[PDB]
């Protein structure tokens, strides 16, 4: 009955003059200590920078446009040139097309075209910097070394996913990508084997100077892990609860589950293995619509997910049982379009949620 | 009978899913000390 | 049905599914037995049961084993085993024995495995 | 492996008898 | 580079994958059987006369993976199988086992 941990309040209220619905909120979680939250927002052709302050005083860095084509940005991430240490920003969707943007420069610095839909969601190695997952609408996910612009390994082909690889996440420690797709499957690839450190670093030592012959990317066909019992229908998003798994589908509930049975370990899993339990469910209302992914802080105290009214539910991870309690919902008069991200910062201290009217949300933690 | 099995076995769950979340909470410690690191 | 109090009239009594049940629990209280030859551990069998994996799980259109393109659901008989295409059963015996010790070498021993071969 | 022509020999007659 | 060639490694790990997935059959067997489809796929035997050949390619690419798994045994026992489904010869099973003996006394 304990009515959880955490209380926000709304402290700001933006709202994009594109008016097209925005899709995903990344904060740059590689800022270091002191240094102004700044957090990017992707929806219709503009990607625009933020900077939070204050008694919510969100200032408008930067702002960018793709006007010469229909692209519509689907998602961000945030990642940084180990070189000079500038921020760099990933925003792909609709085109399929991935530019690596440097708010230094205010300059898209790398572009990056493989993929064959639009791309749905991006995600950055949490060791290398340099690896960004691309999770697109053509059955494939594809890792691309961003430092010399080569394309690492694609994962999808014969026992791949059969429709689009809506979302992905990484591994607390970064070894094991977990891929939610619209085939209701939630295969488990693992960039912990030798055959993925060869790819990685043949990426880092290739020149294409050097020689004729093209990289070879690494064609990864069966996944480590694959089921489809978990949802009845498909995975919007997933993510790494260290080594549990949550995910979302349209059964307005994310369902905290584990590969094998109880004692099965997750590193020590055979590629045949046919069993999953699940720990418990979180259960919200009024999510039918896809496309919300979540997200956890960094310290993965807890997790927050969006709704298509309006409401913005957060679930306290450290409560024992966290499948219990009643989390903390959070609304406002003023918001009744559908949250499409959440972001937290480094310091869980702000929850930015982006809405469907091009409305971004600012809470801060009551404390 | 069966209601003593079935309290048993829900309670046996309940105690491994409380252990199994306390050991991610563990691992999640770690792999988040050593990350921010 | 364990906990309870051999497996039928009690666990139907006590459950009343129910007798359903207490039949299926009275009822309830390598896999080809060909093991690896080249392992030691390895009994002895006919050619019919040390070969049966070998022609069952092999293909004659693509000499391959267990092939892609050609898929049989074990529908015939094991699919005739090698069927019968060893018909040149014609051979020739020659003189020159093995060596130190021979069936050849051997007086009668020819014309004892003809008699053999030639139970028909 | 090893069994001579004179053991194969024997082993055949052992074999023998016995069982649009 | 044309990067079109006739065994694509899906393939090959498929192939593994279904071998090894059977429950009916030995573990060497299996091995065996693994490594002459993939010897089959590196060079798309089509015509049954190259078969023969193909049982000698095998010892002169395979010959040393199989004495090293202790598998010979199960090598002469497909090839006897192999001569059971035509193609091959007494002949071709006499120089292949010979083959085979002489990469283990090398
Ligand atoms: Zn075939």
């Amino acid at each position: 009955s304990k009515k959880c941990k955490y209380s926000f309040k709304c402290v700001n209220s933006l709202k994009e003059d594109h008016n097209q619905p925005l899709f995903g909120v990344q904060f740059n979680w590689h800022s270091k200590e002191g240094d102004p939250l700044v957090f990017a927002t992707v929806g219709s052709n503009r990607v625009t920078l933020y900077e939070c302050h204050s008694q919510g005083e969100i200032r408008l860095l930067q702002s960018y446009v793709d006007a010469d084509a229909d692209e519509n940005f689907y998602t961000c991430a945030w990642t940084y040139d180990s070189n000079t240490s500038h921020p760099l920003l990933a925003v792909a969707g609709s085109r399929g097309i991935i530019r690596i943007i440097n708010p230094i420069t205010m300059q898209c610095i790398k572009h990056y075209v493989g993929h064959g839909n639009a791309i749905n969601e991006l995600k950055f190695h949490p060791r290398d910097p340099n690896l960004l997952l691309s999770v697109s609408k053509d059955h494939a996910l594809r890792l691309w070394n961003i430092q010399t612009d080569t394309l690492v390994a694609i994962f999808g082909g014969v026992e791949g996913h059969r429709d689009e690889v809506l979302s992905a996440d990484y591994d607390l420690l970064g070894e094991k990508i977990m891929s939610c797709g619209m085939d209701h499957s939630l295969k488990l690839w693992r960039i912990n084997s030798k055959r993925m450190m060869n790819a990685i670093k043949e990426s880092y030592d290739y020149n294409p100077n050097k020689t004729n012959r093209p990289f070879i990317s690494q064609k990864i066909h069966f996944p480590d892990f694959s089921t489809r019992d978990i949802h009845r229908n498909y995975v919007d998003c997933v993510r790494w609860l260290g080594d549990l798994i949550l995910s979302k589908s349209c059964e307005n509930a994310i369902v905290c589950w584990k590969p094998g049975k109880m004692e099965d370990d997750i590193d020590k899993i055979k590629p045949s293995e046919s069993n999953v339990t699940i720990l418990g469910r979180f259960d919200y209302s009024q999510c039918d619509i896809w496309y919300m992914r979540f997200s956890m802080d960094f310290w993965q105290k807890m997790l927050a997910l969006g709704n298509q009214v309006g409401k913005l539910y957060v679930w306290d991870l450290e409560v024992e049982d966290p499948h219990k309690a009643k989390c903390t919902t959070l609304t406002h008069h003023k918001c009744g379009a559908a949250i499409r991200q959440t972001s937290f910062s480094r310091d869980s201290s702000i929850l930015i949620a982006v809405c469907d009217d091009a409305s971004i949300w600012r809470w801060d933690r009551l404390r | 009978e069966y209601m003593r099995l079935r309290q048993l076995k829900r309670f046996r769950r309940a105690d491994e899913v409380k252990s199994m979340f306390s050991s991610n909470r563990q691992k999640i410690l770690e792999r988040t000390e050593i990350l921010n690191q | 049905v364990n906990a309870l109090g051999d497996k039928i009239f009690e666990a139907i009594s006590s459950m009343f599914e129910e007798l359903k049940e207490k039949y299926k629990e009275l009822t309830e209280q390598p896999p080809e037995c060909t093991p690896n030859i080249d392992g030691p551990n390895a009994k002895s069998v006919q050619r019919e049961q040390s070969l049966h994996s070998f022609h069952t799980l092999f293909c004659r259109r693509c000499f391959k084993y267990d092939c892609f393109l050609h898929r049989k659901c074990n529908y015939s008989f094991h699919a005739t085993p090698n069927t019968y295409k060893r018909k040149n059963t014609e051979t020739a015996l020659d003189n020159k024995p093995c060596g130190p010790q021979c069936y050849q070498h051997l007086e009668g021993a020819k014309e004892f495995a003809a008699a053999l071969t030639a139970e028909r | 492996g090893t069994k001579t022509c004179r053991q194969v020999y024997e082993f055949r007659v052992k074999e023998s008898s016995i069982i649009n | 580079d044309s990067e079109d060639e006739k065994d694509p490694e899906w393939l090959r790990e498929k192939t593994i994958t279904q071998i090894e997935e059977f429950s009916d059959v030995n573990e060497g067997e299996k091995e065996v059987m693994k490594l002459w489809n993939l010897h089959v796929m590196k060079h798309g035997f089509i015509a049954d006369n190259q078969m023969n050949h193909a049982c000698m390619l095998f010892v002169e690419n395979y010959g040393q993976k199989i004495i090293k798994k202790n598998l010979c045994r199960n090598f002469m026992l497909h090839l006897v199988s192999m001569h059971d489904f035509n193609l091959i010869s007494i002949m071709s099973i006499d120089k292949a086992v010979t083959k085979l003996r002489e990469m283990q006394q090398k």
